[PDB]
């Protein structure tokens, strides 16, 4: 697959 | 950046060593980034308040 | 792109023919022009009013 990096912020 | 290292601590420094693939998150657009990473054209409008 | 003709004319077709070099104008970076031509980063924002 493909690494989908995020931040956790609503 | 980091003094005198300039390693990214945060998403983009996942993003730049290889780790990470696609950064989808409300990453600045910035001169720094930019200038060594790739942006896609923006997808939302904001500013400081 | 033309109307029925489909062939690509004005400041977007100057710079697929190569004659012009950059055009720094009020121009809308639309997904059909991506396709010719290369854009940069958006300058100014506005919407339909
Ligand atoms: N108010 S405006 O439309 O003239 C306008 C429009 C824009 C501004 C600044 C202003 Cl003042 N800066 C942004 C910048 C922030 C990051 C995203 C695009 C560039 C890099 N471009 S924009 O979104 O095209």
């Amino acid at each position: 697959t493909v690494v989908v990096t995020t931040i956790l912020e609503s | 950046r980091d003094a005198d290292t300039k390693i990214w601590n945060g998403m983009v420094g996942e993003l730049v060593y290889g780790k990470a693939d696609i950064a989808i998150a409300p990453l600045t657009i910035t001169l720094v980034r930019e200038e060594v990473i790739d942006f896609s054209k923006p997808f939302m409008s904001l500013g400081i308040s």
